């Protein structure tokens, strides 16, 4: 069920630096000067994957080694790109994230804390369109399940979501890397 | 000779991506006689050049007030890096150096609660929506209100008040027409703060 | 020569019957050389004698700071009467007169509303009770909290904030244990203001 | 049903000046030095009348000519005397009052506004213990009723209440005078 994903350079916030293969993303310290198209996140270090999902089972992995914050997930293609907003399952977002080094949360509203005895170095995101499901796996810990959203409905196209996080604390400059699968 | 003061960015600005935070280097009175000022700026002792010089201002004192403005990156300020302004001038023997940075203290997460109007107020024709925001450190914060994706600008916000634990709290009052509240409209209190996930959160308030 | 500043009572004091409001008349530096000060006090130009002289204080400047204190009747201050402090001293040629009084402005009635804790807070082990007080003028006010006839002192009160109509509002937060709130106990927000009937009102808050 | 009432000097706040016959009261500008007994109001210009009512019909009048503020009524003998409190019928007080020159109010909780086209110069207070009632009459306007408390219950002793009001605005120095009846 694995899927090769590439980061969509039109979604990408201007402080992000994507790699030439479009398979890594990091938050850099200058703002790149680039089009202000509708598709682009203007207030957070976030980026979409190129793929659009309409049906099917899709699975991919992301590497978060060494990082103190990030966000990962799938989202509606209709999510809003301009301004501040919450990552919430009522709002088009099926994500989980790490911030403040060490705090893990699932993006339910209100939010759900996660206790991970083994901090993931990689995370697998699995999407099952018809089952109405998105699950997350801690690959470092034998693939154990971290969290699963269910009865998501799903009407339209879904896109993979990514964010390398903010660099509070100065020790979050690594990038997310999509694993070769 | 000439005096110099260094100033920090306005706190909200370091948190509003739509704002631009600047450190200001003020030089007061430079003689009509020897009026030209050199500014050097260092960020964590490293020389930078993007700084904006402002045209000198004549003072009723018959003296010169000279400013240079330096824009800072948000995360640079937040991450506590030091910003040095070195002034040079001939009404003066040796270059003066000033350094500033963000204040120390372990940041704490704001807790946000919205409280509806008291039923006693629903006799007046405008009502007050409250956003309590508490437990946060430092006091640098930004609060705003929105309804249905448009901003609501009829609001006032108390300054942050120190609590018994050393954290801050404030309240934000949005005044609205009783008919808008009564109809069932959804208002939202919004908060931007260093110690929030993605530095932002929001809470709803409806009937 | 010697300088003089006149000071108003602290605002709460003019409203708390348990407080005593004083106008202070400060004389700064009087010479070690000629150190004796005469004070004369007038209330609406009428001479008064109940004023308390404080013992002179030695200043690191090698100079004398001399104070006289004058207690005022509450209603006198509220009713805008003028309090004059005339200083006399030989390090000085002619007696200096200073006058003070209560600020002008048509007083307006505070509206008081108590708002219970947000249900989101009931997961923490202390909770916040809010008293919104608004529409009041002038800013001089006093707020306090009580439960079952005893005072509750674990509260903090924002300063008054100017609103769009030129009136003031503030909020008071009382933190209590969740078990006290949850049990059904009655808390009361209490307000003293010039423009209240009998200068005082209170509102309850319970589950 | 008329009753000759005298102001009780032990209830009286220290800023009040009672008359020698104990039939007038005004708010003076010095504080009289006097006992701190339990019976005495310490924080408002208030005074009880000497009578204690246990039953029966009782009626008296008070003159308010020229005043910008006062309070009148009956109360439980048990009302608290020390500190701040509200004049409220839930709390042992069956009173109406005038403040701010021109604003009349009935001491229900919350409070009830009163619209008087003819400002009273005298007010009659009628108490009917068994009927559980306290009524007020605008003697200036033929005796018209201003306001009536009912179903007051009444268990204990009741006392007539008086206060000449605060002197906000400086033109409230006249006294209350009980009318000769
Ligand atoms: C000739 O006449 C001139 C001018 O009239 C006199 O000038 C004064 O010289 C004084 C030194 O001798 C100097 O004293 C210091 O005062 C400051 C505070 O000054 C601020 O507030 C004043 C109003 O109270 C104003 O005069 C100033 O404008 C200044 O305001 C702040 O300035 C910031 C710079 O622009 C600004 O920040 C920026 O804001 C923008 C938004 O516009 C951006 O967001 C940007 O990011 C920011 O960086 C602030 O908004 C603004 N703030 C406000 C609300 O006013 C004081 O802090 C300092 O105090 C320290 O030091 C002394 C001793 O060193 C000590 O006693 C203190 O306790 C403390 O440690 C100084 O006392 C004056 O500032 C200056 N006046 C002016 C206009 O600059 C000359 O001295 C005269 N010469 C002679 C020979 O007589
Ligand atoms: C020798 O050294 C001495 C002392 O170090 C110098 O003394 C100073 O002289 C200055 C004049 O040359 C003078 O400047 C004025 O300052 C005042 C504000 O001062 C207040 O705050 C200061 C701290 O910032 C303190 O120094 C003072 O204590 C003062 O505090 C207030 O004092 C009130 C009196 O007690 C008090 O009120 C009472 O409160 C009590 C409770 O205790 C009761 O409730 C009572 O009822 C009240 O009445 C207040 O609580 C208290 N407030 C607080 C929070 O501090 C300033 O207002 C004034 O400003 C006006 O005038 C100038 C020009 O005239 C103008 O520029 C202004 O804009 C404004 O119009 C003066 O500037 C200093 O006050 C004084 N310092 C002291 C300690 O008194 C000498 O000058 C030196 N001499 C030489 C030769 O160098
Ligand atoms: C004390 C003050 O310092 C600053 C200036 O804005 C004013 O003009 C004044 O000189
Ligand atoms: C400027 C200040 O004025 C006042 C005093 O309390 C301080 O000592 C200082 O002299």
């Amino acid at each position: 069920h694995m899927v090769h994903i590439t980061l969509d350079p039109d979604t990408a916030n201007p402080w992000l630096i994507l790699s030439e293969d479009r398979r890594q993303v990091r938050l850099g310290d200058t703002q790149q000067s680039i089009p202000g198209n509708e598709e682009r996140f203007d207030s957070y270090p976030m980026v979409l994957g190129a793929q659009h999902f309409h049906s099917g089972k899709h699975y991919w992995e992301v590497d978060v080694t060494g990082k103190e914050a990030w966000d990962l997930g799938v989202c509606r293609d209709s999510v809003r790109r301009k301004g501040h907003f919450l990552l919430s399952s009522k709002s088009g977002f099926w994500t989980i994230w790490l911030w403040n080094k060490q705090k893990y949360e699932a993006g339910t509203y209100p939010q759900t804390p996660l206790h991970l005895q083994v901090p993931p170095c990689q995370v697998g995101i699995f999407l099952d369109y018809e089952a109405g499901m998105v699950s997350f796996y801690n690959i470092t810990d034998h693939g154990s399940l971290i969290y699963s959203f269910s009865e998501c409905a799903f009407t339209g196209p879904l896109r993979p979501f990514f964010s390398p996080g903010f660099n509070d604390g100065g020790k979050n400059t690594a990038p997310l890397t999509l694993c070769p699968l | 000779g000439p005096s110099v003061f260094l100033f920090p960015p306005k706190p909200k600005d370091t948190l509003m991506i739509s704002r631009t935070p600047e450190v200001t280097c003020v030089v007061v009175d430079v003689s009509h006689e020897d009026p030209e000022v050199k500014f050097n700026w260092y960020v964590d002792g490293v020389e930078v050049h993007n700084a904006k010089t402002k045209p000198r201002e004549e003072q009723y004192n018959s003296t010169y007030r000279v400013v240079s403005v330096l824009t800072v990156l948000h995360q640079d300020w937040l991450n506590g890096k030091e910003y040095k302004c070195k002034v040079s001038n001939k009404a003066l023997p040796a270059p003066i150096e000033k350094t500033i940075s963000k204040a120390k203290g372990q940041p704490r997460e704001p807790q946000v609660y919205t409280l509806p109007p008291s039923r006693d107020e629903l006799t007046k024709n405008q009502v007050s929506l409250t956003c309590l925001v508490k437990g946060f450190y430092p006091s640098d914060i930004a609060v705003e209100w929105e309804s249905n994706g448009q901003p609501e600008n009829n609001y006032k916000t108390t300054p942050p008040v120190l609590d018994s634990d050393g954290s801050f709290f404030l309240y934000s009052k949005l005044t609205v027409d009783k008919s808008r509240w009564q109809q069932g409209n959804v208002f939202s209190c919004s908060v931007m703060h260093e110690a929030l996930h993605n530095h932002y959160t929001q809470k709803s308030l409806s009937l």
